């Protein structure tokens, strides 16, 4: 799906086309990535 | 085990685990043998 | 002890409760095979088509999502020693809500995923109280 | 044929021969799989031994895992090997016979005599026997002379742990297997039994191993754990390691070698099959494969509390059983237990499909698993199972079910259940229960049930089991049910009884001030299942109002008398007879309470020779549990509907009390220091039989024990004579005269082990005080109160002292548990038989008659057969 | 998180005046069939510095139907952090549940 | 010849010597005693015959 | 179910 | 008694009346344990369950000793019914009589 | 007086009696009948409980089943007991 | 909210209702106290985990304890009417 950078906490976002041969952020070199929210309306009851 | 069908075998209802325990017990050298009885009491 | 419920429903004791779960893509140096953590459409160890409902394409649970029961968080398959499939489960009896996902290296290009899932607890008959003087 | 039961067990040793011919084959290979072709032909993991995965028939029978026994192997032994368990009897076979020959070294016709004694008193008495049979052994090993065959015979030493050195005029010999074999075969079996062997079952050359028996997989199954390779077991290695010496063993000695190697390898062969019968021999190296940890052989196998006896067998892990936390409920009744909606749709009980209850079955069906009322499965007559879940239809499939099924229904009200606290100390901690069900997620328990489980809701959690079987559940219901065992076995005496709350609403709903009105009665009587005619109040003018024991009165049986004093009569109370300004003397003539209060001493549990007791005793167990489920709510109703708190001022005196303290404080220091002051210089008469030093320390101990009592008495005369926390300690339900007077006055002296706190620095316990001080104060005299507080050193003493409670538990559980096994051990085989005696499953003696009267402990009226007293009260009291 | 917000969102009172006679009661149908529930939004975002969010963000489609405090405070949000929630409004007894209490 | 014969618990309420005729000559390939005893664990009753 | 026939 | 009523503790004089009769059986003072129930255990089973340990039954199979499952213990290790309390009834029964 | 005086107290309090035992053993005998077969001897309408158990118990009360039990004392003598009222 | 009856003759009535609270039990039980004719008139919390009440009514014959609970009842009814009536003038 989708990540983030996890330098600087919610740094930026890139997806899964980005083959690199390691685990690594393209744009500031970090080793350590989240994942992202999948944005779909979920339903919680207020109780 | 030993005579084939020279004998009559009988079923019990038993504790699984007894039936290990003479399993375990004939590994080693001690050989225990069952003595059955009838299940009605004549009289 | 007797509480006051409609306190505990303006959320006096309530809390939260966070359990981990990690895994890792060993390399196998000794044989050149390699794990690999993707869903298992055929497999040896398979479980159930619904079980792996909640994977996303890259074998892996996505925050905010509700598991349940013995759900597959990350879903791996292991070279034989014939594929196995060797894929996480909630564990049973308890459920909650992928709190956080984080994927990174172990230090010789393994990679290691962490699932934490979290989950509601409110008060109820039988919860445990005490005080600052043995009570 | 028919279906038997097992009557009864022979042992013996098993022969090489029987060996050989039960074994189904012979393992001749060493390794035990070939890429990864466990089926390898004569390797230890040979399928002809039996199969233990799912899908596979077993070659030499066409079962499954369902109908497979394991089959055994045998390993034909070159070099015969002895048993490291046997050694000690085959050692008495080497010092009581003679090594040529064969035979006993006693000479001839008393020796006879000796067997016809034997046999003509070995089943009758078996202790003399086994005394004859070791007095013949010792005379026979201390003779070095064989008369038989006129030969001297040497001795022989045993050394740890199975090689046996003979002297033989010098240069002690090492025996070998092959000849021990060979002196042993020799002995006659007339006298092999007259050393207490059986010929015909133990043969002695049997005794040592020529033939070696293959247990099959089913024992020793292979664990694929971790999801990784397949983990073996201990026995596979040990047996595969004996294999591969064996075949080393043939080689070396058909190619030709030296002799020392050889019998080192033998040596070393007798050492593998040891450590494979018993790996934990004392002075050897255990065996360790792979990981440098011990092994776990037969020997281990069988042993602590993890293994088969204790394990599996005395032991095991039983289904349909649940463990929750327990919580209060005083709205069920002495005999029924809550359970949660989940526990209940989870444990089911199979009831059979009849004529009778058919429609209430067919609604359980409709009914789905995962609705309450319900069922799980349903058990055609075939013997088929329907699960109810994958179920189609299950509206027609209800309509048709006929007599003969099976449904295995959901718990429901009234179904009886064991109900267990551990660990389990007497026979009424797992007692017969009625089940109901209540939202929540705990097990619910009435307040009264508590002393018999000996429970509190700390956060202790409770196990239930369901019978599954109509005899069971008739058995549980006639014999465990909790309202039939409201007296214990111990003593004559209730133990199910009143607790802490329902004390202190009974001396309050019974004091003779209590008044009540017509609404405040029928609030009160709302909560128990009175309804008829309340009758006229007990003053109708100038404002109606009715009365405590007027309310009580309604529920005691219209015959009953009762004489006897209170809990609260102990104090200025005592008046010893019926005229008494105080409500301290308890009078019901014909079930009406006249006079006297409700406390321990008449509701209260073990209390025996109270009046529940005595209407208990009278009314059955019935009216006992009527009584308790009825009266026992009415006095929490009146004590929430009245005020009980506990307030600060409960405790504090006033100012006036705290003077007086201080000045018997005062006198009692000038007093102890007169004391060590007159015996720094002699003039100590010593108390005769002590010595000085001995009789300081009494002196000073009883004056600070005077001085204590002293100041409690004080403290107690000047607070008030009604307040929550004295009714509390008078009534009986909490507390005691001692916390009063350690709240209000002085702590008093702590002691560790029986004697002041001495351990220390030297010559003083803190460095606070002076060298050699021996005050009061030094040593852990506490002259502060709760309320008024401790300073830092007393803080220390009372902790000092306080510390031994913390440490004697797990001792004092641990030699309990220790004792009652043992006990229970040697006294479980004892019955009354039906002319009275007590008598040993075994048919001997040990009461003519029992107790001395026949006369059960849980029907006495208190360790008594009838109180003729209590007869003539029944009889007459409502004219005394 | 999502479930502590919700709950701090349900105990905010709203001025349920005029709404007894234009929404149906729980007693009554109430479910489905819309009509009988209210709906606000609530969508915020911190730039670069921290913000915290007052019940006067709450925007309400039906006007009538209001907090009756707008500052209450809800949450306080960190830079780059964004919430973007609707929620439902109906009316309920204190007996079902204390947020219902108009006492 | 004398043997034990096991009347299952339907056929309760009728005399004895039908019922047993009818299991002795029901699987084999008379006066019984009108009474016989109860096992643990099944409601069967066992019966003394002479046949 | 046993019979114990003897003759 | 006097230990049992210093405590504080109430226990009726039957039970140690039981229970001193059981210890002083074989005419001497014996120990209650490993010396009352072995000896006069008569069971193999029993005995071996009581202390963990495989001595006994290598004894026994020595000495081809006999068991006859008299006790209680033996049998609940088996399988079989007590001879104590429901145990010792025997019921017979006319089905003809309805 | 056979041997002691309790002993013959005991014996005549318990030769028509039944013992707790008994009582359990009768009821799980029956209600084991009743769960296949075994019409009940009572009228099962107006019970209030239509399980095996309270109707076993309910024939035992009323005296109704043909039951007899055997107490064969230590010395070999042998008592038949019957539960039916007759 | 649903009642059954339990026990039912001339001079007694016990009723049990589903779906009720001590609200309207403690009402009921103090207007039934207030009823010519009545001697006895309590109500019950079976188990508070469970919403429902008992209903005990014992009269004297005079009148029947279903018309004693009717009358009861439009004696709570008056009550609560008068209230709104003058609420709403203040
Ligand atoms: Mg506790
Ligand atoms: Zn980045
Ligand atoms: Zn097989
Ligand atoms: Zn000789
Ligand atoms: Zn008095």
């Amino acid at each position: 799906a989708k990540y983030r950078c996890g330098k600087c906490w919610k740094e930026l976002d890139d997806d899964q086309l980005k083959t690199l041969p390691g685990v690594r952020c393209p744009y500031c070199g970090y080793r350590i990535i989240y994942m992202v929210r999948k944005p779909t309306v979920k339903i919680v009851k207020a109780i | 085990p030993v005579h084939g069908d020279k004998s009559v075998l009988h079923p019990v209802t038993v504790s699984y685990a007894f039936k290990l325990l003479i399993q375990e017990l004939m590994s080693m050298v001690i050989s225990p043998r069952l003595i059955l009885g009838e299940k009605v009491n004549l009289g | 002890i007797i509480m006051n419920k409609s306190s505990i429903e303006r959320g006096m004791y309530r809390s939260t409760f966070f359990r981990l779960y990690s895994t890792e893509e060993v390399k196998y140096p000794g044989g050149q095979e390699d794990k690999i953590i993707t869903p298992e459409a055929g497999v040896k160890g398979y479980k159930g088509k619904d079980y792996y409902r909640l994977l996303e394409d890259n074998g892996v649970v996505s925050p905010e999502v509700e598991v349940k029961g013995g759900d597959v968080l990350i879903g791996k398959v292991s070279p034989p020693r014939a594929k196995r499939d060797t894929s996480i489960v909630t564990r049973h009896g308890e459920n909650g809500i992928v709190d956080l996902v984080l994927i990174t290296e172990t230090l010789e290009g393994n990679k290691l995923v962490k699932v934490r899932v979290r989950d509601l607890r409110i008060p109820e008959i039988g919860d445990k109280f005490a005080t600052r003087h043995g009570q | 044929m028919s279906e038997k039961i097992i009557r009864g067990v022979k042992f013996g040793v098993l022969s090489p021969n029987e060996i050989r011919q039960m074994s189904v084959t012979a393992i001749i290979t060493s390794e035990v799989y070939d890429e990864d072709g466990t089926p390898i032909e004569g390797g230890v993991m040979d399928p002809k031994l039996g199969v233990i995965e799912p899908g596979q028939k077993c070659p030499v029978c066409g079962n499954t895992l369902a109908g497979c026994p394991g089959h055994f192997g045998h390993i034909e032994l070159i070099k015969p090997v002895i048993h490291i368990g046997y050694v000690k009897h085959i050692y008495d076979f080497l010092r009581s016979t003679c090594w040529r020959c064969g035979r006993i070294k006693i000479k001839e016709q008393d020796l006879e005599r000796y067997k016809r004694i034997y046999n003509a008193i070995k089943l009758r008495w078996p202790s003399a026997a086994r005394r004859l049979v070791e007095y013949i052994k010792k005379i026979s090993i201390k003779n070095l002379e064989c008369p038989h065959c006129g030969e001297k015979q040497f001795k022989i030493k045993l050394e740890k742990p199975y090689n046996f050195n003979e002297e033989r005029n010098g240069s002690i010999v090492k025996l070998s297997p092959s000849e021990i074999r060979d002196r042993l075969e020799r002995i006659p079996d007339s006298d092999v039994e007259l050393l207490g062997y059986d010929p015909k079952s133990s043969r002695p050359e049997w005794m040592i191993l020529t033939v070696l028996p293959v247990p099959p997989i089913t024992i020793r199954p292979s664990i694929t754990i971790e999801s990784g390779i397949r983990a073996e077991d201990d026995l596979t290695h040990k047996l595969v390691d004996i294999i591969r010496l064996n075949e080393r063993l043939k080689e070396s000695i058909e190619a030709g070698a030296p002799q020392l190697i050889i019998e080192d390898l033998w040596d070393l062969l007798q050492y593998h099959v040891a450590t494979y019968f018993d790996n934990e021999i004392p002075g050897l190296p255990p065996a360790k494969h792979r990981s440098g940890r011990p092994l776990r052989t037969l020997a281990q196998r069988l042993k602590g509390k993890e293994g088969r006896f204790r394990g599996n067998l005395s032991g095991k892990r039983v289904d349909f059983s649940a463990r929750t936390v327990i919580s209060p409920d005083p709205n069920l009744s002495i005999d029924e237990v809550g359970i949660p909606y989940t526990i209940a749709r989870m444990l089911t009980v199979p009831e059979r499909v009849t004529n009778i209850n058919i429609e209430r079955i067919r609604q359980y069906i409709i009914n789905g698993p995962d609705k309450w009322p319900g069922a799980n499965y349903v058990i055609k007559p075939d013997g088929r199972r329907i699960d109810l879940r994958y179920v189609k239809d299950r509206k027609e499939l209800a309509s048709s079910i006929t007599a003969g099924y099976v449904v295995e229904r959901h718990l429901v009200d009234g179904d009886v259940v064991l109900f267990n606290r551990q660990p389990s100390l007497h026979r009424i901690s797992m007692m017969a229960h009625k089940v109901r069900v209540l939202p929540g997620r705990t097990f619910r328990l009435n307040l009264l049930d508590c002393p018999p489980y000996n429970a509190d809701f700390d956060g202790d959690e409770m196990n239930l089991h369901v019978p599954q079987s109509e005899e069971a559940i008739a058995e549980a219901r006639e014999l465990m049910l909790v309202h039939k065992n409201i007296i214990t076995p111990r003593y004559g005496g209730p133990i199910i009884g009143g607790g802490q709350d329902y004390i202190s609403g009974a001396y309050l709903l019974s004091v003779k001030t209590t008044l009540l009105t017509v609404e405040e009665v029928a609030t009160i009587l709302g909560v128990t299942d009175f309804v008829g005619e309340l009758g006229e109040p007990a003053i109708l003018a100038p404002k109606p109002y009715y009365t405590g024991k007027q309310v009580i009165s309604l529920f005691l049986p219209k015959d009953f008398n009762f004489h006897g004093p209170a809990n609260i009569s102990k104090g200025p109370r005592a008046c010893k007879d019926e005229i008494c300004p105080h409500d301290s003397f308890i009078v019901i003539k014909n079930g009406l309470l006249l006079e006297g209060v409700f406390d321990k001493k008449a509701i209260g549990n073990q209390q025996p020779e109270s009046m529940l007791h005595w209407s208990i005793r009278e009314y059955g167990t019935e009216y006992g549990k009527w009584l308790m489920d009825n009266v026992f709510k009415m006095f929490i109703r009146f004590l929430e509907m009245r005020g009980f708190t506990m307030t600060l001022e409960d405790i504090t005196i006033p100012d006036e009390a705290q003077n007086e303290i201080t000045t018997k404080i005062k006198e009692g220091y000038s007093q102890v220091d007169e004391y060590i002051r007159k015996f720094n210089e002699g003039q100590l008469e010593p108390i005769p039989g002590r010595t000085i030093e001995e009789s300081l320390e009494s002196y000073i101990l009883d004056t600070l024990d005077k001085l204590r009592k002293v100041a409690g008495e004080i403290a107690t005369k000047y607070l008030d004579p009604f307040n929550n926390v004295y009714i509390m300690a008078i009534t009986g339900a909490r507390g005691s005269e001692l916390n009063i007077t350690q709240m209000t006055a002085l702590l008093g002296q702590q002691s560790v082990r029986g004697e002041r706190i001495r351990r220390g620095y030297r010559e003083r316990t803190l460095s606070l005080f002076k060298y050699g001080d021996i005050a009061p104060e030094a040593r852990g005299f506490v002259k502060n109160s709760f309320m008024r507080g401790l300073s830092p050193y007393e803080m220390f003493f009372h902790a000092a002292g306080g510390r031994e409670g913390l440490v004697d538990t797990a001792v004092k559980t641990s030699q309990s548990g220790y004792m009652q096994r043992r006990l229970i051990n040697a006294l479980s085989d004892l019955r009354i038989e039906y002319d009275g005696t007590v008598r040993s499953l075994y048919g001997d003696i040990v009461q003519v008659v029992y107790g001395d009267d026949a006369v059960h402990p849980m029907y006495s009226a208190h360790s008594k057969s009838v109180n003729v007293n209590r007869v003539i009260e029944r009889v007459i009291g409502w004219k005394r | 998180y999502d479930e502590i917000l919700a709950h701090r969102l349900a105990l905010v009172p709203f001025v349920s005046d005029e709404a007894l006679e234009h929404y149906r009661p729980p007693e009554e149908c109430a479910e489905n069939c819309d009509g009988c529930y209210n709906r606000v939004y609530l969508d915020v975002e911190a730039k670069d510095q921290p913000l915290m969010i007052y019940s006067r963000d709450l925007k309400s489609e039906d006007q009538m139907i209001t907090p009756v405090s707008g500052a209450i405070p809800i949450v306080l949000l960190g830079s780059k952090q964004k919430i973007s929630l609707e929620a439902r409004l109906r009316l309920g007894y204190g007996k079902e549940h204390i947020k219902y209490s108009p006492v | 010849a004398k043997g034990i014969v096991r009347i299952p618990p339907e056929y309760f309420g009728q005399s004895v010597d039908e019922i047993a005729i009818k299991i002795l000559r029901q699987e084999y390939q008379a006066k019984a005693s009108e009474e016989g005893f109860i096992i643990f664990g099944d409601g069967a009753t066992y019966h003394e015959v002479e046949f | 179910m046993s019979y114990s026939l003897k003759t | 008694k006097k230990v049992l009523e210093e405590q504080g503790l109430d226990v009726d004089m039957r039970h140690i009346v039981l229970v001193s009769d059981i210890m002083t059986r074989t005419g001497d003072i014996r120990q209650i344990g490993r010396h009352g129930v072995t000896g006069e255990k008569s069971s193999v089973l029993a005995r071996a369950a009581f202390e963990v340990t495989v001595k006994h039954l290598l004894d026994a199979a020595a000495r081809g000793e006999r068991e006859e499952f008299k006790g209680v213990i033996e049998n609940i290790i088996i399988g079989q019914p007590i001879r104590l309390g429901t145990g010792i009834v025997e019921l017979t029964m006319k089905p003809n009589m309805r | 007086m056979t041997i002691d005086k309790i002993n013959e107290i005991f014996k005549e309090n318990w030769k028509n009696k039944l013992t707790k035992y008994e009582i359990a053993r009768i009821i799980s005998a029956r209600a084991l009948q009743l769960s296949m077969g075994a019409l009940p001897l009572i009228d099962t309408s107006n019970l209030k409980s239509d399980d095996v158990i309270s109707i076993a118990e309910e024939e035992l009360k009323r005296g109704v089943l043909p039951i007899t039990i055997r107490r064969i004392y230590p010395n070999g003598q042998v008592e038949l007991i019957s539960v039916r009222k007759i | 909210m649903e009642i059954k009856v339990i026990k039912e003759e001339q001079n007694y009535l016990e009723l049990q209702i589903d779906g009720e609270e001590h609200t309207i039990g403690n009402l009921l039980k103090g207007m039934l106290l207030k009823v010519p004719g009545v001697k006895f008139a309590a109500y019950s919390l079976p188990h508070p985990l469970i919403t429902s009440i008992t209903i005990k009514i014992l009269t004297d014959g005079s009148i029947s304890a279903r018309e004693a609970l009717i009358k009861a009842i439009e004696l709570a009814e008056n009550y609560a009417n008068l209230f709104i009536d003058e609420v709403k003038k203040i």
